[PDB]
């Protein structure tokens, strides 16, 4: 059920320690990663226009 | 314009109106102690502005 | 009763008129003006005001000169032309609070309702807010002193409703609006230290002076709350706030990525037009 990611939790065998945690700011790294990936194509296309106009 | 004309208009301002009215308007756009509403935005950058940053992105 | 008040700059510019129509006589005493406003709503809103002949004595401070016929005539004509505003209180231009103000305000306490008091400065050299709303209410003291008139500070704001913003903005043509960005923010972030430095530094001198060289008890009970609030921040070791510095620093990293990436997007049109325009203008110039 933890592998199904229905709630926050993790098991343990040696010590049996139960830890529950969460990461609320999810919409930050997704939008940032999309901006980086989308801008990489912008810089590469710019290098294609300059590389085409120069050589 | 027939039988009906106008005249020019100019203004005048002394130093008392300049400093009293200028400082009064700057204070009208400023705070009381000038240190109150700064930490409000400085600490709202982590609570409310994050939504404006996500929408901005 | 009243949490906040609204004072328009028209009454303070009427004090500018009080300083304009003096005539160079050499008196420039605390001219008392009859403050007008709207006491109906919980919030106080001053629209305009007028003046009353007020003269004191040089030696004796208990001398105060008011007028009832002029107040009833100006209030009668002003109420006839505009019945939406009535008498609320008064105000004096004197920077010092004299003892006679209980007798001056007591008249408008008997005849008129609870009057608000405003202390301003004769010279526009004070950087702080010149308007301070002081309500005239009697408070019970814990030490056992007899009940007397107490001036409690009520917060005030300087705002204009419809037209005075347009008139002031047109007459100045030098002040700037909010204009969120670099300059309007960095100016506050540079001069704010002086905005608090002149006030706090100007207050701690007379404070520390009246601590040792003070008499006539000034309600020392409030000083315990003064130093108590001063000691409500006992130099925290910032141990728990480290993660908060990681969050704010992470937002700083987000601003770094937005600056570098967005400016990198802006560099497209410049770093392309600089080539395609110069090479075509050069190859086609002659």
């Amino acid at each position: 059920m933890i592998l199904d990611k229905k709630f926050h939790g993790i098991l343990d065998q040696g010590e049996g320690v139960l830890i529950i945690f969460d990461e609320p700011p999810v919409d930050k790294t997704y939008e940032a990663a999309l901006e980086t990936i989308q801008n990489m194509s912008k810089v590469v296309d710019s290098l294609y226009n300059k590389a085409k106009k120069l050589t | 314009n027939r039988h009906y004309y106008s005249i020019t208009i100019n203004y005048r301002k002394n130093e008392l109106e300049q400093k009293m009215l200028l400082n009064l308007h700057k204070k009208s756009w400023m705070e009381g102690l000038t240190l109150q509403d700064y930490s409000e935005h400085c600490k709202h950058n982590e609570s409310v502005v994050k939504e404006m940053l996500e929408l901005a992105k | 009763a009243v949490q906040k008040v609204v004072v328009h700059p028209l009454v303070l510019l009427s004090v500018v008129d009080h300083f304009n129509r003096i005539g160079k006589v050499g008196n420039q005493k605390r001219v008392v003006g009859v403050l007008l406003g709207s006491w109906q709503k919980k919030v106080l809103d001053v629209s305009n005001s007028f003046a009353v002949p007020f003269d004191e004595d040089d030696k004796d401070d208990s001398v105060w000169f008011l007028d009832h016929d002029y107040l009833e005539n100006m209030y009668g004509m002003f109420k006839k032309v505009n019945a939406r505003e009535r008498i609320v209180g008064w105000y004096h231009t004197g920077p010092k609070l004299h003892k006679n103000d209980i007798a001056i305000n007591e008249l408008m306490k008997r005849y008129c309702p609870n009057s608000v008091l405003v202390i301003i400065d004769v010279k526009p050299k004070d950087l702080g807010l010149p308007t301070e709303a002081y309500i005239s209410v009697e408070e019970v003291h814990d030490d056992g002193t007899p009940t007397s008139k107490t001036f409690e500070h009520v917060t005030s704001e300087i705002g204009a409703e419809e037209a005075e913003e347009v008139g002031v903005e047109h007459l100045l043509r030098d002040i700037k609006d909010t204009t969120v960005g670099t300059l309007s923010q960095r100016i506050t972030n540079q001069v704010h230290g002086l905005k608090g430095l002149n006030s706090k530094l100007l207050d701690i001198r007379s404070y520390l002076e009246k601590v040792a060289t003070g008499k006539l008890p000034i309600n020392h009970q409030i000083i315990y709350q003064l130093q108590d609030v001063f000691n409500l921040l006992p130099d925290v070791s910032l141990q728990e706030f480290v993660k908060a510095f990681y969050l704010k620093t992470n937002d700083q990293m987000v601003v770094v990525y937005l600056a570098s990436l967005i400016r990198s997007v802006v560099a497209l049109h410049n770093l392309i037009n600089n080539k395609i325009a110069n090479r075509d203008a050069e190859k086609k110039e002659g």
